[PDB]
RNA sequence: GUAUAAAAAUAGAGGUCUCUCCUGUAUCGUAGAAGAUGGGCGAUGGUUGAUGAAACGGAAGUGUUUUAUUGACUUGUCCAUGAAAUUCCAGAAUCCAUUGCAUACGACUUUA
RNA sequence: GCGAAACCACAGCCUGGGGAACGGGCCAGGCAAAAUCAGCGGGG
RNA sequence: CUGCCGAAGGCAGAAACUCAGAUCAGUUUUAUGUGUAAAAUGAGAGUUUCUAGUGGGCCAUUUUUGGUAAGCAGAACUGGCGAUGCGGGAUGAACCGAACGUGAGGUUAAGGUGCCGGAAUGUACGCUC
């Protein structure tokens, strides 16, 4: 069972947008 | 009337396993006398030439293909005291079918070893058998291992175990 | 050589099997976005050149000979030197009178029949 | 002709014909014999067991 | 290693989720299998945090007719059945037969009790878990989620403990006849040298 | 029944190309591997770790960092071949390997031979 | 696995340096071509000497010289960290010099995550003497009257009809 | 009772197959004993046999057999690819297929 | 071969101070024209079938022991006969009727 | 006893996901037993 | 109905004829400072002519400036998508492999080997409750 409160998957959206805004940390800091 | 191209295809003599040498003891593991054990006369051109001593376990001399048999480490028994060239491809052609038009019980009836098998073809394996049986009446255990059957059980890989 | 053949199932529609205002005969599918014409996993297949079969024996019958249609005894004549090749086949609409009279003369060429016995 | 392509890896008469050599090549070849002679420099000893 | 008719596991000792793998296995291969004494196989992590699965496993329920919603079952037998059968394909024919080749049952029953109980070594918690690591049992587990029917199983097992000490004790008597005629014998020694 | 990895205790192969032999631990290199050594030629000096390995109940003494000449020296002295034999465990593993290397005319053999050992079957009254 | 290799490299001459310096390191590496580009990266970090105008002059792999005595090895090293730089220093007790070094490798990407490329390793050296081991657990080791049982017991023929031993 | 069986047991387990696709013209079959590819390598080659029964008795007999021939191993732990004449029914997942000793090699 | 029933622990168990485990690769069984027909020698045993009676087994008793009477086969060991051309694998309930404790209609509760 | 019409690709359970539009079809689960009757209208 | 060629964000094809060339290259060396010039490798290279369809946009990449709690906005190149099925990432327009005739056998890529699921409940060393 789970046995949590938030769930461990995440949505496509999700885990794409990571990518997306992971970079442009990327961008920002340099 | 096309000519076929001539194949290159020449044949040459079989090369048998150095383990199926004559006076072996080997188990059948098809046919009708699956599972005995045989002593091994002669190899022939494809298959060996083999019979079980028939006063032990009653199998005729036959033919039987070398894919179909175990070789034992059973110690060898002497044939060389018996003559084998009698048995040719020739002695065991069965003749020919001629047409199927049989096996209305008559076939039947006029077969079987009473009728059609010769008189002649019991002398050689009574012959045969005359000069087997004193070698293997002198070392021990060789009558009733033959008399015997070869047969599996459970706990038993034919991949670990050797013959 | 001996007969082979690449494929035995034939060809159908797409949705023949849901309709029956569209025939068994094959189509092409012209969608631009049809899981047919795109060639999906699961669907049925689309006929292709490289499912043809071996020029030796294309069109040639599974006992080799291929079928020639004879309406008359003339027709019969023609498959003397070709008999090894070609099997005579009687046309539907011959009469029987007509049948018997071509299909002993076939028997006489020595030339097979495939629908001799009808 | 070359209805099939035999490899002479394999096919003994086929690398018969192609390499007219095969009959007697002798890879198998004695050099040292027993008498070897061990050559190692001793400074270079002294620099591979160094450090 | 031989292909039985019946396998009668002896689930004391033994890990869930192991032993559901390994007989789900087998009984798509095709075997029967009869996994007795469910109240004692072993659950790794403490007891706490297990009933919190278990007890977080029971709010799964519809929100319309909770008759049709989840059915939480409470057995050990129904645990390891429940566990067994998320390892198998039972949406399809193959899945559902595989499902009828197995019997877990509570404690061991007569048709079972006279019969020999292999044991999975895959799955022994003896075997595969760290010492020094906390458990649970699945017969405890039970009898705190909602299994009202340990008392009539732990009773029955003592029963069943005594008399097979007692047919054991019988069987080893005649053992040990066997065992003392057997050197007595003389071709034990006479031409042994095959190991036998 | 401790069998403690001490030096020069007398151990038995399980895993590896020298599964069945014997052998004694000269010097324990760390943790989880060791150094062994054994009288046997065919045996050479190797490091072991102890996962494929069981030990033995035979302790024989034996200096640390000891060179394989004196390690058979000390085997012979004290006895350690014919003395892990003596043991019935050793009996039964021999017995088993006999019994691994028996053929079918000799399965034979012992199937006449245990019908000979059921023959008498005898219990007094 | 791993080897040990010794790289001996120089710059190719020139009129500006008709004999240039001959320059030897001891480095491990699991085949000679990792150990050539493991060597050109260091030398490239340390005397800033360009792959491409230098050679490697010899390639010679080093067996150990004692592989069946026990031994206590001492490496320093330096990680390559979220901050970049590190320094440790450990010591395992094995008989070769290459196991050593496989022993720390797995450590380190046991422990603080550590690759081949993140790790460098600057001297493995020999410590013979007792005095000189610091740390505890290699101390357990040499200690003289060392016993212990076997750890990890841990122990296809699926349905064993016996339970296990797994003791004496 | 117990003078026969000159052949070892074995399961038809399942196609050889990828996680979505089935290759139903070679079977995977699992023989009792054998648990690795070098022992895998005795019955390589050996008559594998599928035996079960019908309704309608043709020749006289209840008893249909389909042949087949152990081609090469699969895995590690002993499961071994078999051909048969014809490709085995997907409903005899888990049946028991009868490994004969011949044609032997020793 | 549709063969094999203690329990418990695994940083310990069991047996006669001593011994054993360290896996069932074990144990029981295993010949015979698919199991034929006789002759001895050695033991009162084994396989047991058929009935006939005692006890035990209730967790799903799916059976267990004890026998008795016999009819069998008695490889325990040693001998003689036949195999084959299978000549190279295959009494009840309901409707109709009745009831009103029930009831949209079924159903239900009573009588009949 | 007589006797329609609208509507109709096919249909018919829910949870999480299926980048979106989440849907009923797809993924992973809970589940899942004929034939039906009278209500109420949630879901179009 | 089948086959072949096949885009576009001036193209692809057709016909008419050059040279068996140093004639070109989404390329790398050499020399001079991404430009130009004169060895490697590959390829047969070409010129005039006319005639269909399109001239869009999404995603990511590296080069900058303007920026703010916070994202963001505007450029240039690069590719993928678009015309593209297949294996894997539980499933998916933009993630990892791989460009597709009908079949047999062998071997792999990416991803995987407890069960669902084909494949080691493999070996070795550590960490974690």
């Amino acid at each position: 069972v789970s046995l949590k409160k938030k769930s461990k998957r995440r949505t496509t959206r999700l885990r794409s947008r990571i990518e997306k805004k992971a970079a442009e940390s990327k961008r920002k800091q340099k | 009337e096309n000519v076929p191209k001539k194949a290159r295809k020449a044949v040459r003599p079989t090369k048998l396993r150095a383990s199926l040498a004559p006076g072996t003891v080997c188990i059948l593991l098809a046919g009708r006398f699956r599972g005995k054990r045989v002593v091994v006369l002669s190899q022939l051109e494809d298959t060996l030439v083999v019979t079980g001593p028939y006063k032990v376990n009653g199998v005729p001399i036959r033919r039987v293909n070398h894919r179909y048999v175990i070789a034992t480490s059973a110690p060898k028994i002497d044939v060389s005291g018996v003559s084998v060239e009698k048995f040719t491809k020739a002695y065991f052609a069965k003749q020919k079918r001629s047409g199927p038009v049989k096996k209305d019980e008559a076939f039947f009836a006029e077969n079987a070893p009473k009728n059609a098998l010769p008189a002649e073809r019991i002398a050689d394996q009574k012959a045969v058998d005359a000069k087997l049986l004193p070698a293997i009446k002198a070392i021990p255990n060789m009558k009733e291992y033959l008399a015997a059957s070869f047969a599996l059980s459970n706990g038993d890989r034919p991949h670990l175990m050797k013959f | 050589v001996n007969i082979i053949k690449k494929r035995t199932k034939p060809f159908k529609r797409h949705q023949s099997d849901r309709f029956k205002r569209v025939g068994e005969s094959w189509r092409k599918p012209r969608g631009i976005d049809s899981c047919v014409r795109r060639r999906f996993r699961g669907t049925i297949s689309m006929p292709k050149i490289g499912y043809g079969n071996n020029k030796k024996t294309r069109y040639c019958m599974p006992n080799g000979l291929k079928a020639f249609l004879v309406r008359n005894v003339s027709d019969v004549e023609l498959l003397l030197m070709h008999n090894k090749t070609y099997a005579a086949e009687i046309a539907g609409n011959v009469s029987a009178r007509k049948r018997v009279e071509i299909v002993e003369k076939a028997r006489a060429l020595g030339v097979k029949v495939t629908n001799a016995g009808a | 002709a070359h209805v099939q392509k035999k490899n002479p890896l394999k096919n003994k008469a086929v690398l018969s014909r192609l390499n007219p050599y095969a009959k007697a090549y002798k890879a198998n070849v004695k050099i040292n014999s027993e008498k070897t002679p061990k050559a190692a420099g001793e400074k270079f000893l002294s620099v591979l067991h160094e450090n | 290693s031989e292909f039985q008719k019946v396998v009668v596991i002896d689930a004391k000792g033994h890990l869930l989720g192991r032993l559901a793998s390994v007989v789900a296995k087998q009984l798509l291969g095709g075997q029967k299998v009869v996994v007795v004494r469910c109240e004692e196989l072993n659950i790794s992590g403490h007891f706490f945090r297990n009933k919190l699965k278990y007890l977080a496993y029971l709010r799964k329920a519809c929100r319309y007719n909770p008759s049709r919603g989840a059915f939480h079952f409470r057995a050990p037998s129904r645990i390891f059945q429940k566990a067994v059968r998320g390892m198998l394909p039972h949406k399809t024919a193959r899945g559902q037969a595989a499902l009828e080749h197995l019997q877990a049952v509570e404690g061991i029953p007569p048709p079972f009790d006279k019969q020999k109980r292999v044991v999975v070594p895959a799955a022994l918690r003896v075997l595969r878990l760290k010492p020094g690591r906390k458990y649970c049992t699945v017969g405890r587990l039970s009898s705190e989620v909602g299994w009202k029917y340990n008392d009539i199983v732990a009773k029955l097992e003592e029963r069943r403990k005594v008399k097979s000490a007692a047919f054991y004790q019988a069987k080893l008597a005649k053992q040990k006849k066997i065992a003392s005629a057997k050197e007595a014998s003389p071709v034990n020694q006479k031409l042994s040298q095959f190991g036998y | 029944f401790k069998r403690y990895v001490e030096v020069g205790r007398v151990v038995l192969v399980t895993k590896g190309e020298y599964t069945g032999k014997l052998a004694v631990i000269v010097d324990i290199v760390d943790h989880k591997r060791a150094l062994i050594d054994s009288p046997c030629s065919e045996f050479p000096r190797q490091v072991i770790r102890y996962g494929s390995v069981v030990l033995t109940h035979i302790v024989m003494k034996l200096p640390r960092g000891a060179r394989s000449g004196i390690v058979a020296k000390k085997w012979k002295a004290q006895d350690v071949c014919n003395k892990w034999a003596s043991s019935a465990w050793a009996k039964k593993l021999e017995a088993k390997k006999v019994r691994s290397q028996l053929n079918d005319f000799d399965r034979f053999a012992v199937m006449r031979l245990k019908k000979q050992r059921r023959e008498q079957v005898n219990v007094a009254v | 696995a791993l080897k040990e290799y010794q790289v001996v490299g120089r710059k190719v001459p020139t009129e500006h340096e008709p004999v240039p310096k001959l320059f030897r390191m001891r480095l491990f590496a699991p085949n000679e071509s990792v150990a050539k580009s493991r060597y050109w990266y260091f030398l490239k970090m340390i005397n800033k000497v360009k792959k491409a105008t230098g050679e490697i002059v010899a390639i010679n792999e080093i067996s150990e010289p004692k592989p069946l005595k026990a031994k206590v090895f001492g490496i320093w090293i330096r990680y390559d960290s979220r901050s970049g730089t590190h320094n440790m220093y450990k010591e395992f007790r094995d008989t070769t010099r290459v196991g050593a070094v496989e022993a720390m490798y797995a450590d380190m990407a046991a422990r603080h995550r550590a690759r081949f490329r993140s790790i460098r390793i600057l001297k493995v050296v020999e410590v013979e003497k007792k005095e000189d081991v610091r740390r505890n657990y290699v101390k357990q080791l040499l200690n003289p009257h060392l016993k212990f049982p076997l750890p990890h017991r841990r122990t296809k023929k699926v349905f064993a009809p016996h339970r296990p031993s797994t003791f004496y | 009772a117990q003078g026969h069986r000159l052949y070892v047991k074995a399961k038809h387990l399942s196609f050889q197959r990828s996680k979505h696709v089935i290759h139903p013209g070679t079977s995977i079959v699992k023989i009792e004993g054998c648990d690795s590819k070098e022992e895998a390598q005795f019955y390589l080659g050996k008559r594998v046999c599928y035996v079960y029964k019908s309704s309608k008795a043709v020749r006289g007999s209840k008893i249909r057999v389909i042949w087949g021939t152990i081609a090469r191993p699969h895995g590690n732990s002993g499961a071994v690819r078999a051909r048969f004449v014809h490709n085995l029914p997907a409903k005899t997942f888990g049946s028991s297929l009868r490994v004969m000793l011949y044609p032997s090699n020793i």
